[PDB]
Formats: C-alpha cells, structure tokens, sequence
C-alpha cells in the first residue's frame, strides 16, 4: 500500500506477466486456476456468453500445446486487456462457504 | 380490549395493531398484487413470486433465512388470491423483532439472481401437479376464463408452456410496480402500535405511490368443457353479480344460505337445503350440489357447482336449475329467510375466531374499504336485507347471460344453450 | 409484555363433579362462541373379537334420531340455529361435540344429553348404515397412509386387544345386530366414564345447573358392580411386507416401544422428535433446512415425505417415523433416518437441544388457538392425567431437558432394541430384517 | 489451518467419547500380555506364574 | 382390516406366548442367550 | 371488505417455509364422499396426508 | 531444479571417503533438501500468487 514506489511494483507485476507464458498461449488470467470444489461453483454460475469464450480458449491452448507452437505475437493478450471476468463470482462463493462453517461451531 | 388501534400514514400506508396478552405474536403484511395485474407477455410471474420467499435479499443470504428463522421455531408463508397478496409470521412474543426484520427484506429489498431463479422454475411444475390432484382447482381456473375477457380470466397457477421462461427482469419489474406503499396494509396481533410505526419508516423511503392502473374486467359469457378419464362429472353455472361492498352483495349472500351452501352435521342429509332436497326428487345415485358465490372489487359471479356421475349429469343440472326459476317468481317464505339469516351471522363470528382468521379479516377490510368495522356492524347490515331483495337477486341470475365449465366423460352434459 | 407473564395470564379451568359421578370441566374466554361436548372413555380396544365393529357402529346412528326428537328433526334444529355437529372414534376414545353461539348454550346441552341417553337403534336404520360402512372400507383402502398405520398396530401389538381396528373386519360388519348395540350402550355409556366439557363465552355456575337438569338420571354405581380393569398389552418386534408393483409410490413406518401418557419421559422424547423433524417436496427451503435428513433428501431428491411420530397410549406407545419414496431409494432412506438415532444416543450436542425445545413451545401455544382445540384438551386431558396441567407446567419441564438427558433418554429406548416394521407398495429394496436389526446398535458404542 | 477442530461445541465431543477411549489403552497393558507372552507383567499379579 | 397376524406361539419363547402383561419388561431377561452365548465363540476364537 | 374467504367459494393458494402447499376454503366440500366411494389421490407427486395436525405438543 | 542439483551432490558425497570437505558439504546439502521442500516451496507460490493479484 506504499504511495511513492507503487510504480517500481508496477514493473515487477508486468515483468513477471511477461515470464509466465499464458499470453503467449492467449489465455486470460482467470483461465489458469486450479478448479477446486469452490472454483466449479463460480463456473457453473457464469453467463452463458462469458462461458463459451472460456471453452474455446482453452482448447485453443491446448491445440497448440500438443504441437509445441505459440501464438503470433499481435495475438498475445496484453497486460491491461485481461479481463478479471471470474473474480467477483468466486469472492461470493468462499464468502457463503464461511457462513456455513461459522454457524456449525456456534 | 383495547379493540384495535388505526392509523393512515401520510403516504398511503395502513397500519393496524391489536395488544392481546397471549404467549404467541402473528404479523401480516398484505398487498394488492396477484394475478389480476399480469398481461399476456408476464403470465405466471406472481406463481414465481409466491414461492420465492427464501431467497438471498440485500440484507439476508437464503442460508441466514432458513436458519434464522427455524432456530427460534417460527414459520413464514405466503397467502395470494386473484385480487391480494399476504405475507405472514408467527413465533413466541419474545422473539417477534427478529423475525419483522425478515419480514421487511423478503418484500421491500429482493435480489433475484440468475442461478437461484432458474433452480426454483421446476418447483412450478410440482405446485401445480399437487394442487390438480383436486378436479375442483381446474374447474374453477377454467370457469374464470370461461367468464371474464381479461383482469379476471389470468389463473393462480403457471401456463405449461411459461415453465422455464419466467425470467429475472420480469420479477424486478412486477414487485417495482405492484408493491407500493399506498397498497399496503401492515396488521399486527401481538404486538404494540408504536414498534410497528417505527418498523413502517424502515420501507417508507421508497416505493410510494399507488402502482399501475390494471384495467376493469369486461365479462364474457362463454364455455369450456375438458373431456377427460375422471370418474365424476363437475359442472358449475354462473351470472355476473355484484361487487364487494354494496347492498346487493348482501342480498346475494343470504340467497346462497336460502338454497345451501355446505352441511352443517357429520353425515346428515341436508334437511334444509333447498338445492339438495329438489335434487334427490328424482334422482337416487350419489351427488353433491351448492351454490356458488364469488365477488370482488368490480365484478361478482354467483350461480351453482354439482358433482355427479355421468349418465345423471343432465338430469342434476336441470333440477337444481328449475329451484332458483322457483325462487325468482315470488315462492319465498319469511320462516326461511329468517334461518338463512342465522346461518350467515354465526358463519362470520365462527371464522373470526382463531389468530388466522382474525389477521386476514382485518387486512382484507384495509385493502378494499381502507377502514376498520366490529362485527356488531356487520351484524346490522346482515339484519336490514329484506324479503323483497333476495327475490330480485335471484331474477338477476335467471334472466342474464351464463358462463359454463365442465370436466369428466361429457356424454350426457347439455350446452349452455340447450 | 414477556413470554413469563404471559403464562400466568392464561385463564384457569374448574372441575366440579356430580353425586352420579360425571366431571363437569370449563374455561372461560369472554367471546360470543363456544364449544361443548361429552368425551368417552370408549374404544376398540374395549372389545373382543365378537364386537369388533360395534363402537363405530354406534357412531354412525348417534345423529339419526332419538325418542323425543325422531329422525331428521334434530337435524333441523342444528341447523336452523347455524350450529354444527361433529365426532371422532380412537382406539380409545370417543367424542361428540356442537359448536354454536353463546346464547345457545341451553339448547346444546340439551341436545347432547339426548344423544348420549336416549338414542334409537332402530331396526330399518340398521342395515341401512351397514351398506354406508360397507363401502366406507373400501375408500379407506385406497388411502395408503391408513393402510400402513394399521399394518404396525397389527403386527407391534400382534395377540391383544390393542392389534384390532377400529372400524372392524368386514364379517363383523355384515352381522352385527342390535342386542349387540344395546348392549354395549349400556356398559360403556355410563357417568363415571364421561367428561362435559366446554370452552369459549361460558360461565361454569350455569354450565353445572345445566348438567343437574339433563345429566342426572344416568345411574351411578355400575349394574351388578362388577369393576374394569386394564388388561395390559404387550409389544412384539416383527414385521409384515405387502407386495405390489402397480403402486406407484411405496409406504414404509418403523417404530420402537414409546412411554404411556402419563410418563415423565414423554416430554424429552418430544425434544428429540423434533430435532430429526419433517419434510414435503412442496416446502420452501430444502438444502438449506436445519433437519440433517431433510437436508439431504432435499439435496439427492430422495423421498415425497417423512414424519416422526408419538403415540401413547394407558401403559405403552409407539414411537418412530413414516416416510414415502420410490422403488429406488429405499435401503438409502433406512440408512440415513437409523444414523440419527444412533447419533442422538451419543454425540448429542447443546445447540440442537436449544432449537428443539424452541420448536415444542411453539406447537404447544399454537395448538391452543380456538374454542374447539380448547374444548378438546380439556375433554382427553380428564380421562388421560385426570386433570388439565396448564401451559405454565409444561414449560417448567421443558426448561430442565438439556444435552445429557436426550442422550439417556433415547439410550434407553432406541438402542439395542427390536423394533417393529411395516411396508406397501414396490417394497424390493425393502431390507431384510436382520439387516434393519443390526442397524440399531454401533460397534464403537 | 486446522481450527475446523475450534470449536465452542466441538470439543464438547471429546467430553463424551473418551469415556470409550478410556479403556482400550487398557487392551493393550492386557492382549498382547496375553499373545507374546511379556514376562514384565506376568510378576503383577499372582494369578499368573 | 381384514388381515391379521397368525399366531406364532410354536416359536414364542418360554414366557411371552399369552400376551397378558410384559411390553418391555423382562427384555432383558429374555435377550441374555443370544448375546453371551457369543461370548465363548470370542474367548473360543480368543485363543 | 369482506373477504374472498368470508363468501365461500373463490380460491386461495398457500405457499410455506416449513409446511405443506394447500388449495382453497371449501373445494372438496362435505357430503361429496358421504354417498358412492369418492375414493381420494392415487399419489404420483406424493404431498401430505393428514396436514400437520401432530406435534400438539 | 535447485532441488535436482541437490540430489546430484548427495550421490556424489555418498561415493567418498569422510575426510574434511566431503563432511561440511554432506550436511550442509542434507540441510538444503529440507529446507527447500518444506520452507522455500510455499513462501514462493505466495509471493506469485501476490504478483497476479491472486
Ligand atoms: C535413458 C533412460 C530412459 C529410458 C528411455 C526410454 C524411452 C523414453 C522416451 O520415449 O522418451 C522420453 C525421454 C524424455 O524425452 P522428452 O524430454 O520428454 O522429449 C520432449 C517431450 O516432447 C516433452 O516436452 P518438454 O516440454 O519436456 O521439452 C523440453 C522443452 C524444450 O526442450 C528442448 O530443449 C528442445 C526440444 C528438443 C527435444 C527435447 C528432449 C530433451 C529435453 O520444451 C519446452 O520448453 C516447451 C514447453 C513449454 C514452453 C513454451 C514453448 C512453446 C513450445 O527421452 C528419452 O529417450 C530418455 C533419455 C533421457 C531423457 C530423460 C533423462 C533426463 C531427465
Ligand atoms: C462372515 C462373518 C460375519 C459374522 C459377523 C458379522 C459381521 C459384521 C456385522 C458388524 C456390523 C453390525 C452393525 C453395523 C450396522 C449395519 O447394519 O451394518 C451394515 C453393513 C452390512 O452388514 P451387517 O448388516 O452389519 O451384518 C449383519 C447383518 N445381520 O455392515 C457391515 O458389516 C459392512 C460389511 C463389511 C463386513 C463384511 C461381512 C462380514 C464378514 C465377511 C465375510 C465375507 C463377506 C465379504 C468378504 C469380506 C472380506 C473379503
């Protein structure tokens, strides 16, 4: 939460962006996470359109993972185009599952 | 005592309190919604509504409701007809404001998310399949449709082809028009008045005014029939009345206790019915004939119901219906008016009896009249029905224009014509 | 203004009795409406094999004439006040009750003094009514719930007078005439055995000079004086399975040996019923629901319904649970509602207790709403604890239940015992019997 | 992380199930006693020599 | 309500047979051969 | 002002938290099954059979 | 793959006689195989996890 060198963490967050390598791939942030029981509830719980986008891409990358190719570099997803789109629906879902166990000990 | 304090806020609201000293407090709210007040693109949106009560609010997950309310004992149920919506609690005088603050997030501050409202579509099509295991449900549904061209023809219950497509926006928008502070009552049974006030201006910040505008029913006289593998037929036969709140009304009722309305001993045969014992003349299978009253704000329906088997289906019909032709030209005598009389005043202080039947009689007089009457009052305007107006309230049956509905193997049904 | 003081307001019932023996019971309200009648100590486990039907017979006549009032001019007379005319028949009680206006309240004594007195068995409304009965048993067939509930008594209670139904076999029905019907007027109807009781807008002084004048010709010291006395009845684990594959749906009840009426157990055995609790695929919250089996059948969709039930009786009970499913999940069903027996005789915890207590309180007070529910506790209270005990009683023993006496209570009746078994409908999966019987104990305590 | 264990109830179950798991401590001090024959106990009580 | 229970008082043990008085008395009493009859199976399978 | 339950006849359903859907004031109305066999629901969609009337206390 | 030249120079060290360097080597490289596997491992998947914003 540091006000004066916010801009030197700005750097470390784009330089370890770059190091991993979903972008080149074309996968979005949210596309990567390991799928627990509570990321399966957020999936099911997302708009169809928001959905479909989500399956195509990730065959995608698993297509070109098979034959040991990336992407053209015009089409890797660049750093301020990712799209948080899973974020607010897995915050609700931990945030009830809380609310069950605080009611089983009291 | 203390018989029942009232009061009209300055934006419509009523609010109603009685201060009993029972152990146990019911809270009502009711409101002018229901079925009346859908149009052809949303049919089926106050089904929804009605079985939504549990669902995530702004100020409750549907975890919070489920538990909250089930650790003290309480309950929580929804009452709707065509014309009124009601939402009811009930729990031990200790625990009644815990359970008020539900109350006020279930009607004033709903969510209805995505998922939540696409598990609770297949929940329609089980209400509906319970309720018409009684062949009386889909009788009186078409009946309605049979008699009305609109505002009074939308059934309780869901369309078949609607199941599945009620969606979200459709709710947000009905509860955002219909449920108005300036069509709502407030009725409290165990309760003080100044906690009830203070809980009023909790939902007074929003939602005022009076809503949209439904339109008048236009009566049509029309039929349905519905051939299927029932083993009795069910028949009713109508005419347009009178609305709630005249005295014409009066006049109709007493005419039902003159020609029967339902058995008063455990097994008898009916010894004063006039409906039932014109009937059994002629006619040695078992059966069951009534008569029919239904009225509303701007429209009634009165007439008669039998239940018979099919090959004496016509032959019930036109007894039953040549005993009102009776009435209508002068046959009335004073000794039977007079015992019609006592079974309709005993009737109206029997059903006021209990907690629940106190609440609703004192939250349906605050919607329709928008005051508070003693049954003392009641009991007068009963008394002051005279001979020569049950006479003219059966010649408006016999000369107007009749609705029909039918259901059973139909072979021997006459028309509405014939 | 608090749940405490509201109990001390609740108005007292005062008994008197008269020199013939009958108990004369009241509770006052101050309203317009009231609700009397007699309540016997009456049933079908007062006859033997001969009579079986005789006492449902009766009751069937009771509103078709009597000697000063002969056929439907009782009739008219109820109905041209706006009164009505009800009754009921147990296995071990009996009732007949008018509910009317206040300022009828001398006619509606008199009426019932006549019925229970006076009343014609006339020899052409017999074999009228044996057609009614006849075809009366045939509805109740179809009812699946009425078939299984006399299934258990017959097999729980299997070589006593507390096996048989109420309403009899059909071969008693077709033969029986009316010697047999004077005769059990006569040695059941009798002043010792009978409750007057009312509730409402009524004062007791008057209600006791009504009695004086319409109650006192029954005579008081039994014919030839010979004297009842309760021949017990004992339980019996067993189990009868009907067969049928063209029903739909299946119909399963079990039921362990429950404490008599007049138990101190009764009350935390109650506590315990409602904390496994009750379910319908119409209820609103299913998954979220604080009941672990009707969470879970809500979840995997696993039955129509279950309830648990109490059942007491002078010297014995029954006590268990009844539910509904399909041909498909009905060892599932016996698997998860015997986990929670066994998990209430140990491990049980002071947070259920605290909600189980909570919801008998409120089934206590709602009960009690209304002149006829009034009217109907004080007519079975007298013949059952021989006295009305107020709702400032019952809520000083359940205010002592907590977590160690359920888990002594339910030891002490749940675990380790036979219990009895009874099913119809596509009962397949039904599990056999030795299968159920192991399941009530487990073998780490 | 294990404070799913953390409970003001849940340690309430090991109030009534170590009654139980007073015991079979004590099969142990009396089985294999019993099955390897161990010759340090079999001097305790003069049943057994 | 026509069917009843037959009999079984051919395998009713020796003092439950006439169904007078004993609900759940006397269980005890009556269940105390099924149980540590087993108890020299274990101390017959113990060794 | 006077109800729609206080002249009998039009309908009313009921949907609950912890109890059973019901239908209706005087829909299946008394002598109908006192003649012939009005035998009842053969149950498919089995809701209750006596409605709640335990647990008096 | 620190963890892989790790394992490589403990099979070296377990070849050799004990005389002075194959003995502070041999337990300095015990040291780093529990080190790496039970402290390294998990502060370093947070650091990650707060440099993606989760
Ligand atoms: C000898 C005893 C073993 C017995 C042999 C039996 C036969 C085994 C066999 O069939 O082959 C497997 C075995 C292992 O081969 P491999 O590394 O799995 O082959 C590459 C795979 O495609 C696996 O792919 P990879 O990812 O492991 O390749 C390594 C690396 C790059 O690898 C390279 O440096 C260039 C690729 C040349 C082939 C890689 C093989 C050597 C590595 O790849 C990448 O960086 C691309 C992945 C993602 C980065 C994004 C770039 C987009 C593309 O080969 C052998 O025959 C065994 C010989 C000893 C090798 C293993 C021992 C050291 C560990
Ligand atoms: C054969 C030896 C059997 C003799 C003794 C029986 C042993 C097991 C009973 C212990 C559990 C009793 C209380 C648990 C509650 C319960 O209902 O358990 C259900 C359930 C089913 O069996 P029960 O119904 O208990 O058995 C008694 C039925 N009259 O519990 C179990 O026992 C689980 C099954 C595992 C035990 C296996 C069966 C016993 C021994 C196995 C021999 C061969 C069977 C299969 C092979 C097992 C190993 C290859």
């Amino acid at each position: 939460a540091v006000a004066a060198s916010s801009k030197w963490l700005e750097g470390i967050r784009k330089w370890y962006y770059n190091a991993a390598g979903f972008n080149k791939l074309g996968l979005m942030r949210d596309d990567t996470i390991y799928e627990d029981d509570d990321v399966k509830e957020a999936i099911r719980r997302l708009p169809e359109n928001l959905y479909n986008d989500r399956v195509f891409r990730i065959k995608r990358a698993l297509d070109l993972t098979m034959r040991q190719q990336i992407l053209p570099k015009e089409q890797w997803t660049k750093y301020e185009e990712d799209k948080f789109y899973l974020e607010p629906y897995l915050k609700e879902v931990i945030r009830e599952r809380k609310e069950r166990e605080e009611w089983a000990k009291k | 005592p203390q018989d029942l304090e009232f009061t009209r806020l300055p934006n419509g609201l009523v609010i109603a309190s009685l201060e009993n000293y029972a152990p146990a407090s019911r809270i009502g709210l009711f409101i002018k919604a229901g079925s009346r007040y859908e149009d052809s693109n949303n049919l089926g949106t106050s089904h929804l509504l009605r079985l939504a009560s549990s669902l995530t609010t702004k100020g409750a997950s549907s975890f919070k409701i489920t538990r909250g309310i089930e650790a003290v004992g309480g309950k929580l149920s929804v009452t709707s007809t065509r014309e009124s919506m009601a939402y009811t609690v009930e729990c031990l005088r200790d625990d009644i404001e815990i359970l008020m603050e539900f109350l006020l997030n279930v009607t004033a501050a709903p969510e209805f998310r995505r998922w939540e409202v696409a598990a609770l579509q297949s929940q329609l099509r089980i209400d509906k399949a319970v309720a018409f295991q009684n062949p009386q449900a889909q009788v009186l549904e078409n009946l309605h449709a049979a008699a009305y061209r609109n505002a009074l023809a939308n059934s309780l219950y869901c369309p078949d082809y609607r199941i599945g497509k009620v969606t979200p926006d459709q709710l947000h928008y009905y509860v955002q028009n219909h449920f108005t502070s300036a069509r709502m009552a407030l009725i409290g049974l165990g309760v003080s008045h100044p906690v009830l006030k203070q809980v009023a201006e909790r939902f007074l910040n929003m939602r005022g005014g009076l809503g949209l505008s439904g339109a008048k029913a236009k009566y049509r006289g029309g039929e349905i029939r519905d051939q299927n593998g029932d083993s009795l037929v069910h028949a009713a036969l109508v005419a347009e009345s009178a609305a709630t709140g005249s005295a014409e009304a009066n006049a109709f009722s007493v005419l039902q206790h003159v020609l029967g309305a339902g058995p008063h001993v455990k097994r008898g045969s009916n010894a004063t019915s006039s409906l039932y014992q014109a009937v059994a003349k002629g006619v040695h299978q078992p059966f069951d004939v009534s008569a029919f009253n239904a009225s509303y704000s701007d429209s009634g329906l009165f007439g008669i119901y039998t239940i018979s088997q099919a090959a004496s289906a016509g032959d019930v019909i036109k007894s039953a219906y040549d005993q009102v032709k009776a009435i209508a030209q002068g046959n009335l005598s004073n000794t039977d008016v007079q015992a019609a009389k006592n079974k309709l005043k005993a009737g109206y202080l029997m059903s006021v009896e209990s907690s629940e039947g106190f609440l609703d009689e004192v939250g349906s007089q605050a919607l329709v009249a928008g005051s508070y009457m003693q049954p003392s009052t009641v009991l007068q305007q009963i008394d002051s029905v005279a001979d020569a107006d049950v006479i003219n309230a059966a010649k408006k049956f016999v000369s107007g224009r009749k609705s029909m509905a039918a259901s059973g193997n139909l072979g021997h049904t006459p028309f509405v014509d014939e | 203004a608090t749940y405490a003081q509201a109990l001390q307001s609740v108005p007292e019932t005062q008994v008197s009795q008269l020199d013939n023996g009958l108990r004369v019971a009241s509770e006052q309200s101050s309203q317009p409406t009231c609700t009397v009648g007699v309540w016997i100590d009456a049933g079908s486990r007062y006859e033997n094999e001969k009579n079986n039907g005789a006492g449902y017979f009766v009751e069937h006549l009771a509103f078709k004439g009597t000697k000063n009032r002969p056929g439907s001019a009782l009739e008219k007379e109820v109905e041209s006040m706006g009164a009505h005319l009800n009754a009921y028949s147990t296995r071990e009680h009996t009732a007949y009750y008018i509910k009317a206006l206040s300022k009828d309240l001398p006619k509606a004594v008199e009426l019932l003094a006549d019925i229970v007195q006076n009343c014609s068995l006339e020899d052409s409304q017999i074999e009228k009514e044996r057609d009614v009965i006849l075809q009366e048993l045939q509805e109740n067939d179809s009812s699946m719930r009425d078939v299984v509930f006399d299934y258990l008594h017959a097999t729980a209670f299997q070589g006593t007078p507390l096996a048989q139904s109420v309403e009899g076999p059909s071969e008693n029905v077709r033969k029986l005439s009316r010697a047999d019907l004077t005769e059990y007027v006569s040695q059941h109807y009798k002043a010792p055995r009978m409750v007057l009781a009312a509730a409402g807008g009524v004062e007791h002084r008057q209600l006791l000079d009504l009695a004086q004048k319409h109650f006192s010709s029954l005579s008081g010291t039994y014919v030839e004086d010979a004297v009842p006395a309760f021949t017990p009845c004992r339980f019996t684990g067993s189990e009868i399975r009907h067969r049928d594959d063209a029903l739909p749906l299946a119909h399963v009840a079990i039921a362990v040996e429950g404490p008599g009426w007049a138990n101190p157990d009764n009350v935390p055995l109650q506590v315990a019923n409602a904390i496994i609790g009750h379910y319908d695929s119409t209820y609103g919250g299913g998954t979220h629901m604080s009941s672990t089996l009707a969470s879970v059948a809500a979840t995997r969709k696993l039955c129509q319904s279950f309830q648990t039930f109490n059942i007491c009786y002078a010297e014995t009970g029954l006590l268990g649970a009844h539910f509904v499913c399909d041909n498909m999940s009905i060892d599932d069903m016996m698997f998860f509602l015997q986990g929670q027996w066994m998990r209430l005789c140990t491990s049980a915890t002071e947070s259920e207790v605290v909600r189980g207590k909570n919801i008998l309180r409120n089934a206590l007070v709602s009960h009690l709403d209304g002149t006829t529910p009034v009217c109907e506790d004080i007519g079975r209270s007298l013949l059952t604890y021989g006295r009305r005990i107020p709702l400032a009683e019952w809520e000083s023993r359940i205010a002592e239940v907590d977590a160690s006496v359920v888990r002594e209570v339910c030891s002490k009746y749940f675990y380790d015992q036979c219990p009895a078994v009874a099913g119809l409908g596509p009962i397949e999966q039904l599990p056999d019997y030795n299968r159920i019987r192991s399941g009530m104990f487990w073998l780490r305590f | 992380m294990l404070s799913r264990f953390l409970g003001p109830r849940y340690r309430e179950l090991a109030r009534n199930w170590i009654p139980t798991a007073s015991m079979w401590g004590a099969v142990g001090a009396v089985g294999l006693v019993w099955a390897t024959d161990w010759r340090l106990i079999l001097d305790w009580v003069p049943y057994i020599n | 309500t026509d069917i009843r229970v037959p009999d079984f008082s051919d395998y009713r043990r020796a003092e439950v047979l006439d169904s007078t008085k004993s609900s759940k008395e006397s269980s005890d009493a009556r269940k105390g051969f099924s149980y540590l009859i087993t108890a020299t199976t274990t101390v017959g399978v113990a060794y | 002002m006077l109800s729609v339950a206080s002249r009998s006849g039009p309908f009313a359903p009921v949907l609950s938290a912890t109890s059973r859907g019901v239908a209706g004031a005087l829909r299946p109305l008394v002598q109908a099954a006192l003649p012939a066999t009005s035998e009842s629901p053969v149950l498919d969609a089995k809701r209750s059979f006596l409605c709640r009337e335990s647990l008096s206390g | 793959w620190m963890l892989v030249a790790d394992l490589i120079t403990l099979t070296w060290i377990g070849g050799q006689p004990v005389e002075h360097p194959f003995i502070i080597i041999g337990q300095l490289a015990s040291i780093l195989y529990f080190l790496i596997i039970l402290v390294l491992m998990p502060i370093t998947s947070i650091i990650e996890n707060n440099l993606l914003k989760w």
